[PDB]
RNA sequence: CUCCAAUAGCGUAUAUUAUGUUGCAGUUAAAAAGCUCGUAGUUGAACUUUGGGCCCGGUUGGCCGGUCGGAUUUCCAACGGGGCCUUUCCUUCUGGCUAACCUUGAGUCCUUGUGGCUCUUGGCGAACCAGGACUUUUACUUUGAAAAAAUUAGAGUGUUCAAAGCAGGCGUAUUGCUCGAAUAUAUUAGCAUGGAAUAAUAGAAUAGGACGUUUGGUUCUAUUUUGUUGGUUUCUAGGACCAUCGUAAUGAUUAAUAGGGACGGUCGGGGGCAUCAGUAUUCAAUUGUCAGAGGUGAAAUUCUUGGAUUUAUUGAAGACUAACUACUGCGAAAGCAUUUGCCAAGGACGUUUUCAUUAAUCAAGAACGAAAGUUAGGGGAUCGAAGAUGAUCAGAUACCGUCGUAGUCUUAACCAUAAACUAUGCCGACUAGGGAUCGGGUGGUGUUUUUUUAAUGACCCACUCGGCACCUUACGAGAAAU
């Protein structure tokens, strides 16, 4: 029968060896391991603009242009994220109280800079979307 | 040590089969043997048969004619709750409208639609097709 | 070959095969009656012996055993059943 | 997954969860209310 | 097919259909089983009895001319031994394998050998235990066995 | 500035959804424990009421429809349930009951009559009441009750639609009429019923077996009635046991191309202990001659009045088993090769012997296990990890030579693993051809050995078990070698 028992009384044996063997699940073992996402936790990340990278590209709405260099608040870790449509910029300053999301694209363009991971979405607790619509202002 | 009767009775009418012959001797037989032989035949699956007598468990001598694809056992013989019945025939048969699931049950060693017409069920033998 | 009698085997072809290999089994071994004309009666001595048969009444000898059929003892006779 | 485990002084497999569910979602939601309360350090 | 060996020896009696007969055969069962009892009371085997009325006498099988097997005309005439036959030939060889092994400490194929014939001697008094032909708990210990069988 | 997607909802971030019982894989690039024994566990050959005859009443479906969409008789097949008789306990007595005919007592509505039911006086048990007296034990399956409601599936109903809700719908809308609020699902276990295939369990062999029309002896139980209540013992009723005569086909399944055991003659470098030989290697003493001898690609370190190396006769020590040698032949595997003696062992074969399921495989646990290495003795010829040396030339196509410690051998104990490899669990069973060979056995007015023919032996042919292998192929398998 190649190598499982077929007896009508084998259930144990045959129940047994599934737990045994569900430890070979990466999903499984992290779930009862209790083992428990990009950077913490959650969706996304609240932190402190440190500086803004790309000021001095010649070429306005690049890649390297959009990219701002926040520290995480939880970790202390400093990483970069997109601030999308260049103009945007203008809101950022330093020390802004930024959250960041995932960037995740889904397929490259011709001059995108890989390893930028995530984007800015709010600052001081207003979407940047809406800033750039007009719609809210920035708090300071 | 031979554990099933039943296997080694199946699997050599389906080698005999394979390799295009028409007949083949199977050993030892047993009353189980017979009644499973006896559903095949009562739905052409195969010729006539012999009960040879040894003085002991049987042997016999099967005719097959080649309508035969596969006649297997199932190896422990799991009890089948009549609803589950579906569940096996569909399993392991080629499509709904021919071929048997063959199974014990309190009222005989019968395939599943004879099974199915008397209302009774049991355990699982084998299967034709 | 292909297609052939399994239930009427040709009794030569049936012969030449081993003990537990005809159709139905039996052996290939006989009995027979042995005499030595000193002495007026008859013995039965079976085909394959082991043990070294002496006779009725004379401590004569009647056959050795052997690998397998008994040898007879040199100046004897015989008939089998 | 036999050896990783045991490589630890104490027995990997021993300590787990009950609900793999429970204790990865309400990781998630309690990790972001905590994000939250961080804000950068100032004096008074 | 052989339990302490790699050996496939196929080979045994043919025995005959013939559950009678043999016809030619005339005597009666009278005459053999009183043959069956003094053999015995010479101290002879079952095994050996069957042998010794196979070649001398004509019995193609005992239990034909007689309706019997030969232990049980044996048991009924009150004859039977202390233990079976087969466990006694086994005993008796692992008693005579030790007092070799004994007089030669250094011979480890005995030392095997030995293990083997034990091995084979506890599983059967294991079954004639089963079946109450031995008392519960009857064991064979080496220390003893030289007893037993002589 | 120009289009596309979804539209009161659309984007982004995060984690996550879209192990093999069914049903995986373990030659060569995942993974068979080095080997065997073995307890738990899982598994385990065949056989014991089958066949044949008769009746009963059901539910689909045909062909008619009689009939004012559906109807029922007979013609019909088909599929199912029940009950009988076949040698056939249905627990059993003791009544209570009877529903059913072997009955029949009359005859007959009426198609020439077994078409048909009412109808009591000889003659059905079991259908189940209830009292006694006793019952081998399980699994499986069926049907039946069960399982709370909510959710789910789903019927009915124009919440304006819909998600919902369980409402609602008709009139004389002036004194009221009325349909609802279904059903399905729900398993393990326990309960209750039907089945008697498959798989277990128990039974009669030191007969302490079974029935009884028998009866002795023994012993327990105690209700009725003797006015009543208590005591005692008679009678009587029902068990239990020890005997003895009775009834009886008196009571043991095959004998597995399963397994154990006996037995016969064999086969093998299977094992243990002792033993006998062979040349060689090193050394010693005795000897003979003379200058080199040794070693390498080439050298040197080295040995040589100490006659080296070579020769001769002779002796000691320890190891090994050349050629024959064949991957055959044997062993569980490691492994095993001079010979003889002893000791126990084994497979295969032969087998009209014996036992009769005793078995297969196996966590735990245990026996053995190459070389090296370890402890304590012995031994210590040889080769020789370590160490010390040689010269290092152009190169290294021809990277070694010398001394030599441990070790190599043996006893007693350790270690306890190898690519411990066919780089391929075990038992069994089926599927295809050929010639060799090892062992065993059977058959022959085969050959050869001479003696006087035989008996032997070796050989030849045919067959058959069981081996180690090769060849060719497929009606097979593979990515392909195979
Ligand atoms: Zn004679």
């Amino acid at each position: 029968g190649k190598g499982k028992p077929r007896g009508l009384n084998s259930a144990r044996k045959l129940r047994v060896h599934r737990r045994n063997n569900r430890w070979a699940e990466n999903n499984y073992k992290k779930r009862l391991l209790g083992t428990a996402s990009p950077f913490g936790g959650s969706s996304h990340a609240k932190g402190i603009v440190l500086e803004k990278l790309g000021i001095e590209s010649k070429q306005p709405n690049s890649a390297i242009r959009k990219c701002v260099r926040v520290q995480l608040i939880k970790n202390g870790k400093k990483v970069t994220a997109f601030v999308p449509n260049d103009g945007c910029l203008n809101f950022v300053d330093e020390n802004d109280e930024v959250l960041l999301a995932g960037f995740g694209r889904k397929g490259k363009a011709k001059g995108d800079i890989p390893g930028v991971r995530f984007k800015v979405v709010k600052v001081s607790g207003v979407s940047l979307l809406a800033l750039w619509k007009e719609k809210k202002e920035k708090p300071r | 040590t031979r554990s099933s009767v039943l296997a080694d009775a199946l699997n050599a009418i389906n080698n005999a089969e394979k390799t295009g012959k028409r007949q083949v001797l199977i050993r030892p037989s047993s009353k189980v043997i017979i009644k499973f032989l006896q559903v095949m035949q009562k739905h052409g699956y195969i010729g006539e048969f012999e009960y040879i007598d040894d003085h002991r468990s049987g042997k016999i001598v099967v005719q097959l004619n080649g309508r035969l694809n596969k006649c297997g056992v199932i190896s422990p013989r799991f009890n089948v709750k009549i609803g589950d019945i579906e569940k096996w025939t569909a399993n392991l048969l080629p499509a709904r409208q021919f071929g048997y699931v063959i199974l014990t049950t309190s009222a005989g060693i019968m395939d599943h639609e004879e099974a199915r017409r008397k209302h009774v069920s049991g355990k699982i033998l084998g299967f034709v097709y | 070959v292909l297609v052939q009698d399994l239930l009427h085997p040709t009794a030569a072809s049936e012969a030449r095969k081993h003990k537990l290999k005809t159709l139905v089994q039996g052996p290939r071994s006989y009995f027979l009656d042995v005499k030595c004309p000193g002495c007026l009666n008859i013995t039965t001595v079976f085909s394959h012996a082991q043990t070294a048969v002496t006779c009725e009444s004379c401590s004569t000898i009647l056959c050795t055993p052997t690998g397998g059929k008994a040898k007879l003892s040199e100046g004897t006779s015989f008939r089998r059943k | 997954a036999k050896k990783k485990l045991h490589t630890q002084g104490h027995n990997a497999k021993a300590f787990a969860v009950a609900a793999p569910g429970k204790m990865a979602r309400t990781m998630q939601r309690s990790s972001d209310v905590n994000e939250r309360k961080l804000h950068v350090p100032m004096v008074d | 097919g052989r339990m302490h060996s790699a050996g496939k020896g196929i080979s045994s009696s043919a025995i005959p259909y013939s559950r009678n007969a043999p016809a030619w055969f005339k005597l009666s069962s009278e005459s053999v089983i009183e043959q069956i009892v003094k053999y015995a009371r010479k101290g002879l085997t079952p095994s050996q009895i069957g042998v010794l009325l196979r070649d001398a006498h004509g019995v193609t099988q005992a239990r034909v001319i007689t309706g019997n097997k030969i232990m049980r005309i044996l048991k009924s005439n009150g004859l039977a031994p202390e233990i079976p036959e087969d466990l006694y030939y086994l005993i008796k060889k692992a008693v005579s394998v030790r007092k070799h092994l004994e007089r030669n400490r250094k011979d480890k194929d005995a030392k095997f050998r030995l293990i083997l014939i034990e091995s084979r001697i506890h599983r059967l008094a294991r079954y004639y235990r089963t079946v109450a032909v031995l008392p519960p708990n009857w064991k064979y210990e080496s220390a003893t066995a030289s007893a037993l069988v002589n």
